[PDB]
């Protein structure tokens, strides 16, 4: 039974705090990898994941990487990569050892360009995978006019440099565009004063309760008013200066909450054999203790393309492993070739890439009284979006017009 | 009896954004030479180079950083060329106790202790241009501030700390603008707000995309001074480029009485250094070394740097003396190599050499300013010693420098 070698790359340790997602998406692994042995898929072959702390650190994720290559076996590909500016010194690094890398929680957009990152995969959506489900929530309301509010940090001013070529060519018009660094009421201000509508904010958990303590100041909220913010801030974060938490719940009541779906909704057997829904409850088992990660099915799904790409480039050999090394160029084209024929239904809806880039599930959620609700999903293979019948609410007799 | 070798990982950018290593690879090579046969520097070693073309390239350099580190045998110090290859090298280094110096980084980021622990340079910091910026400011008596800048990580920098150096002089920025690729709407913005002293912070392509928004805006004349970086091509302004509207005349109109700020990368002075050669003597020894001529090679100016750097080094082990007994998983002789590095002071074929408490180098400015479509020599600029040295050569529109604002 020859292995066949991967390089696990996340943060592990306690002591740093993505070592959660590192720890969180293992029995995921664990459950993924299991199967794929008992079942033979990689006959004669077994998967060989070998998992390195990359400690969440540019200087440490670099030795780990380095450390990994000099006293590790031959790892074929790469497969993780969490932290932004660690996975970017690596995935830039990639073809100098013509290893392939599939990531299951980097989402930062700057790992789009295959022109510094040719050999970087990821089962997750980036950061600007919103974008064109917004686009698709604009048309399905007839909101032509929108005004943006974006905080002066990279993570967010990426989303809304996506969002000019995104609405370009399309019938939406950008009437207002507002930054902020520290306090956002000066440009919720000029927003108000513009006569904007329709907001599709782009900024931290902290500063979101301060854009609604302005939006509650300036009558920013109701009827009149859709206020389209990340849906990826942790529970209750509201609850955690001039604002009363009621006057806070009021202007923050109906908010469409956007971020990737972290699993499938559709009760359909997967390529595993089992339905997300299955799959989900074998995860919460397998995890005991451990606290659950939102990048679980990707990092589950992630196995699957490893050892689906592994399939077809057995086959391209047998068409015509062991003497890989990372000098074999040829053999890092056929697992790149490989990689880029992905297409099966994942625990995460169906696992396709364009150009090493996730055509996933865009979650819509809506702010309603206590906590946010899931109102609808962008499918982005088929550019399609379904909104749930009776869950996503209006104060008015219509939803506001952009005007 | 025996002469122990201690080895040199180095990275030199033979291609790329600043294909610096050109002159570089050879002004190291020949100080060297120059270090190894003198038995007063380290008469008990032999410094030996290992390197690598980066081709300016950070991925590239991850490579070859791994190739050095990896391999016998063990590397007493790393000496990067790129500001992006640095940033790379000097975060990784403490992972391996190592001393970092770059004989072409320009960065101003890469003056962070915190972050680049064990980084030296003997290129300084895109911020040396500032102190000078300051001085020509308290000269002509401006306190009111203009600053248009191109969209990158090294003029965001510089602009921050144009900032804090000008709050401690009694003098404040009257408008930012900043633009990607088109400058039209910040050349407009700065007629807008009647703004007079303008310094510019792009490169030489985005230099003439402004230039030519300043002429038809009419951006320059008496009333208006621009500072910008000393290091573009000769008669920039004149070269041809399809994207601008602009005629060689019309730019020329527009650049006339600009002055630029640039790092003095050779001694003008005809003294001897450590070496005992004079400028003109290391200029004639390595354009001999040279395959192509000065003006195809690239980092020849920089050259001097990479040559003193060597030297640097040299004097830092020699201040120190137990080199064979390095090791990566101990700090010990790293620490007193940086103890020596932060002490170096001496004369090299760039000038007096020396390091700020961030490890970035200390050197003068040479002032200069475009008179008649051509730049004449009007100072130069010690940051250290508040010294300034004034030639009687500025020429301005009527007879004299203009104001800030209305009067
Ligand atoms: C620094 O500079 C001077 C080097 O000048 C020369 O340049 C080198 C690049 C190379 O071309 C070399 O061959 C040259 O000599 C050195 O100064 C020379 O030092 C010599 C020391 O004697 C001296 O020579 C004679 O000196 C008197 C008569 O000239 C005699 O008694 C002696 O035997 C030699 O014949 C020569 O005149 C002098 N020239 C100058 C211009 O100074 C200098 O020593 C050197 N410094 C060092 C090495 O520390
Ligand atoms: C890259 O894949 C691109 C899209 O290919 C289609 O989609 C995938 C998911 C599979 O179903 C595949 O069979 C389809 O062709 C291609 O445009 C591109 O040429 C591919 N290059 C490769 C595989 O080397
Ligand atoms: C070398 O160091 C030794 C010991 O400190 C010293 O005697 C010698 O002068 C040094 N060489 C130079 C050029 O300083
Ligand atoms: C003066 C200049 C052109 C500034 O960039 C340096 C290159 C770099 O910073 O990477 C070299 N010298």
């Amino acid at each position: 039974s020859p292995p066949l070698s991967i390089m696990g790359l996340m943060p592990l340790t306690k002591e740093v705090a993505k070592g959660s997602i590192g720890r969180g998406v293992l029995p995921a692994v664990e459950l993924a990898i299991e199967q794929i042995r008992n079942e033979s898929l990689l006959r004669p072959y077994f998967l060989d994941l070998r998992l390195y702390d990359t400690e969440c650190d540019n200087a440490k994720g670099l030795k780990a990487f380095y450390d990994a290559i000099k006293y590790g076996p031959n790892h074929l590909m790469v497969f993780g990569g969490v932290c932004p500016s660690v996975t970017s010194i690596i995935a830039e690094s990639l073809q100098g050892w013509n290893l392939v890398q599939l990531s299951f929680a980097a989402t930062t957009p700057v790992l789009a360009d295959k022109k510094k990152y040719p050999y970087f995969f990821r089962t997750v959506p980036s950061d600007n995978a919103v974008n064109p489900a917004i686009l698709k929530l604009l048309k399905h309301y007839q909101w032509k006019r929108v005004g943006t509010l974006t905080q002066d940090v990279q993570r967010f001013s990426e989303v809304r440099n996506d969002l000019t070529g995104v609405l370009y060519g399309e019938d939406i018009e950008i009437s207002d565009t507002e930054s902020f660094s520290n306090d956002p009421c000066t440009s919720v201000k000029k927003l108000k004063g513009n006569d904007v509508r329709i907001i599709l904010g782009q900024f931290d958990q902290n500063m979101a309760a301060k854009v609604f303590c302005c939006a509650y100041e300036e009558n920013m909220y109701g009827s009149k008013y859709q206020w389209i913010i990340p849906g990826w801030y942790e529970p209750s974060w509201w609850e955690q200066s001039r604002c009363l938490r009621k006057n806070l719940l009021a202007a923050m009541e109906g908010y469409i909450g956007v971020d990737f779906e972290p699993l499938s909704s559709k009760q359909i057997k997967t390529i595993s054999g089992k339905t997300p829904q299955q799959y989900e409850r074998e995860y919460n088992n397998k995890r005991s203790g451990v606290g659950p990660s939102k990048f679980h099915g990707y990092a589950y799904d992630g196995i699957w393309v490893i050892a689906k790409t592994l399939q077809r480039a057995m086959e391209t050999l047998h068409a015509s492993i062991q003497d890989f090394n990372y000098t074999d160029h040829t053999l890092g084209r056929i697992i790149l070739n490989a990689m880029n024929e992905t297409n099966f239904f994942g625990v995460t809806g169906q696992v396709v890439f364009r150009n090493g880039e996730r055509m996933g599930t865009i979650k819509f959620t809506q702010f309603q009284d206590s906590r946010e609700v899931k109102v609808g999903e962008y499918n982005a293979v088929a550019d399609t979006l379904e909104i749930i019948n009776d869950t996503i609410r209006f104060q008015g007799s219509e939803p506001p017009k952009d005007d | 009896s025996e002469r122990r070798a201690v080895y040199i990982g180095a990275l030199f950018p033979m291609s790329g954004g600043w294909p610096g290593g050109q002159a570089c690879q050879p002004a190291v090579e020949m100080a060297l030479e120059d270090v190894n046969s003198r038995r007063d520097i380290l008469p008990d070693y032999e410094l030996k180079l290992i390197h690598h073309d980066s081709k300016c390239d950070p991925g590239q350099a991850t490579k070859y950083l791994y190739e050095l580190l990896y391999n016998d045998p063990i590397k007493i110090i790393l000496m990067p060329g790129c500001s992006s290859v640095s940033t790379l090298v000097a975060e990784a280094a403490r992972m391996w106790n190592l001393i970092v110096l770059s004989y072409g980084s320009s960065s101003p980021a890469l003056s962070n202790r915190q972050r680049f622990p064990t980084f030296f340079r003997t290129h300084p910091s895109a911020t040396l241009h500032n102190p000078t910026r300051v001085k020509l400011f308290e000269k002509w008596g401006w306190k009111k501030i203009a600053t248009i800048q191109q969209t990158t990580e090294v003029f965001t920098s510089t602009l921050d700390d144009l900032e804090e150096r000008v709050k401690e002089a009694g003098i404040e920025i009257t408008f930012r603008q900043s633009f990607f690729s088109d400058p039209a709407v910040p050349v407009k913005n700065l007629k807008r707000q009647d703004a007079r002293i303008i310094v510019g912070l792009f490169y030489e392509t985005e230099a003439r995309k402004v230039f030519c928004e300043v002429y038809k805006e009419r951006l320059f004349g008496k009333k208006y001074v621009w500072f910008l970086i000393g290091w573009y091509a000769d008669n920039w302004f004149k070269i041809y480029d399809p994207s601008i509207n602009c005629t060689v005349d019309e730019m020329t109109e527009a650049v006339e009485g600009h002055i630029t700020t640039e790092i003095v990368m050779l001694n003008p002075a005809n003294t001897r250094s450590i070496s005992n050669m004079t400028s003109q003597e290391f200029v004639e020894k390595l354009t001999k070394r040279l395959k192509r001529h000065p003006e195809e090679t690239g980092g020849f100016q920089e050259a001097p740097l990479a040559y003193d750097a060597i030297w640097a080094l040299a004097l830092a082990l020699n201040k120190t003396s137990r080199l064979e007994d390095f090791n990566y998983n101990n700090q010990t002789i790293t620490d007193q190599i940086y103890r020596a590095m932060n002490s170096s002071s001496f004369e090299g074929v760039s000038g007096h050499v020396v390091f700020d408490a961030s490890g970035s180098r200390m050197a003068w400015t040479l002032i200069e300013q475009l008179q008649g479509g051509s730049y004449k020599k009007i100072g130069y600029y010690d940051s250290t010693k508040d010294d300034l040295s004034w030639s009687k050569t500025d020429k301005w529109i009527g007879g004299s420098p203009p104001a800030d604002d209305y009067k």
